[PDB]
RNA sequence: GGAUUAAGUGUAAUCCUCUGAAGGUGGUCUCGAGCCCUAGACAGCCGGGAUGUUGGCUUAGAAGCAGCCAUCAUUUAAAGA
């Protein structure tokens, strides 16, 4: 399902638990989780599309990968050129890539968590946003 | 060698190496005889004495004279005086002074809360001020320093136990402040 | 054990198969160790495994002190780094108080000629500075290798050297 | 003349004979090596140990610090996912 939650703001039972926890989505791990990469920007009120699976696994957004390794680098643009141009435009954490890999995950068809951040990296390293 | 000077307020005057102090607060003398050393003399001015003596031997000394006075100076004006809190587990602890260091006359009772008082001893001139409220902090002060030393303390140590482990009971008074 | 009457050199040759038989065999594990073939001279760091004294280490000295030394190597990720070499062999042969040859202190028995010591053990033997067993990668750690060697002399009659590379 | 030693080490050439091998000491003296210093060191010393965010994954947990991936951005005098 889809819910508003604030940046830096988790496991309440009131707000979050109860919607999703009936989903079959674990609570902890989600808390964690957007409250993490949430992080970066505080006080702003993401709305969250969590989607889980039968595995009951599940995944949220801010959409595409460039985007996502857009946000995570908090930097709007590309670098020019991405090979030369590197911590001009951005580095993302090793773990962020691990991030997007995970809510890309239903999208991509990697065999392994591995295998998703490779996918991810690839296109971070086209934007010229270093890991 | 070195020269000492001070202070205007405390006096001086030793002989034949027995040394002094003055007041206001009361005096220390302390003997201060080691080796062909000069027992430092009054110049009239401040005690500071060298003798004519080799290096490391009688360096130790006359670096130690040293200490002794200038902690003899301050102890004589604005004395010294130790502080620190007694406390711990259940039942309050009864620390008092009686006077000497005697048996059943230096404090502490229930230690955790045991029957049997232990406490001694206490230095030549000392003083043992007591608690604010009931009992939660104590004053041990004296012109020398090396009796009110190990008074405050000697009173902490007075807590020591070796039995179980320090980290199960800490009970005791330990002087913080210095 | 202990040894004593054993690394001392205090006689003379052989080994020597013809004369000997019945040798004990070696448990000291194949003097080859990490990854052969490649090169590893090619490596920055270096060596260590100095004597530092006299001689005849038994097998039984080279092979717990030696492999006990590679353990503690295994640390760099099983196959990945360094190779360990080993010098000298336990070629040499000795041979204990088997009551018939002379008299008095061993490799001399009862009566007078006779029994030499029967077979039993067998020691390489070093000199004053040799390296005993070495080798060596990339740093890649401070020096896990020489912390090996740590523990591989401390089972070594001989005090030996750790020597920089 | 000079220096070391604080253990009564030692005051024991050789050796059945004089043991000592792979307990401790910021007592003090002497010698060497590495790194840091007036772009100010140590104390060097004194005081302090940002927001998304518990980064993603993994895991019972995994919150800077088991492990894998990423290592961005913000607010900064400054502060690493």
């Amino acid at each position: 399902l889809y819910l508003r939650a604030v940046g830096g703001e988790v496991g309440a039972s009131a707000a979050l638990a109860p919607k999703i926890g009936p989903l079959g989505l674990s609570p902890k791990k989600v808390g964690e989780d957007i409250a993490k990469a949430t992080k970066e920007f505080k006080g702003i009120k993401v709305t969250v599309q969590l989607k889980i699976q039968n595995r009951q696994a599940a995944a949220s957004v801010v959409p595409s990968a460039s985007s996502l390794v857009i946000t995570a680098l908090k930097e709007p643009p590309r670098d020019r050129k991405k090979d030369k141009n590197v911590k001009h435009s951005g580095n993302i954490q090793l773990d962020e890539i691990i991030e997007i890999a995970r809510q890309m995950r239903d999208k991509s068809f990697g065999r392994t968590l591995a295998s998703v951040t490779k996918e991810i990296l690839g296109t971070a390293q086209s934007v010229g946003c270093r890991v | 060698e070195q020269q000492i000077e001070v202070p205007e307020g405390v006096t001086v005057s030793i002989k034949s190496r027995i040394v002094k102090v003055v007041g206001p607060r009361g005096t220390l003398t302390k003997n201060l005889k080691h080796i062909d050393v000069t027992f430092t003399k009054v110049n009239n001015q401040l005690i500071k004495v060298a003798v004519h003596n080799g290096g490391r031997k009688h360096v130790a000394a006359l670096r130690t004279v040293k200490s002794l006075v200038d902690n003899m100076i301050t102890g004589v004006t604005k004395g010294y005086k130790y502080k620190m809190r007694y406390v711990y587990a259940h039942f309050p602890i009864n620390v008092n002074i009686v006077e000497k260091d005697g048996a059943k006359f230096i404090e502490v009772r229930n230690f955790l809360g045991d029957k049997k008082i232990r406490n001694v001893p206490v230095r030549d001139g000392v003083t043992i001020e007591f608690s604010t409220n009931v009992k939660d902090e104590i004053v041990l002060s004296g012109n020398s320093v090396e009796d009110v030393s190990q008074n405050a303390a000697d009173l902490q140590q007075i807590c020591r136990v070796r039995n179980k482990d320090i980290r199960k009971f800490l009970d005791g008074i330990y002087v913080s402040h210095k | 054990r202990p040894a004593r009457c054993y690394r001392y050199q205090k006689n003379k040759p052989y080994p020597k198969s013809r004369y000997n038989r019945a040798v004990p065999d070696s448990k000291i594990r194949i003097y080859d160790l990490g990854k052969k073939k490649a090169t590893v001279d090619e490596f920055p760091l270096c060596v260590h495994l100095v004597s530092n004294e006299l001689e005849q280490l038994s097998s039984e000295a080279l092979e717990a002190a030696r492999i006990c030394a590679n353990k503690y190597m295994t640390t760099v990720s099983g196959r990945d780094a360094f190779h360990l070499r080993v010098r000298v062999h336990p070629f040499h042969v000795l041979r204990i108080n088997k009551m018939l040859s002379c008299a008095g202190a061993d490799r001399l028995q009862q009566g007078m000629r006779g029994a030499w010591g029967k077979p039993h053990g067998l020691a390489a033997r070093v000199d004053i500075g040799q390296i005993i067993f070495s080798v060596r990668t990339k740093d890649s750690n401070k020096d896990v290798v020489v912390e090996g060697l740590r523990r591989a002399r401390y089972k070594f009659p001989g005090q030996q050297k750790i020597i920089l590379s």
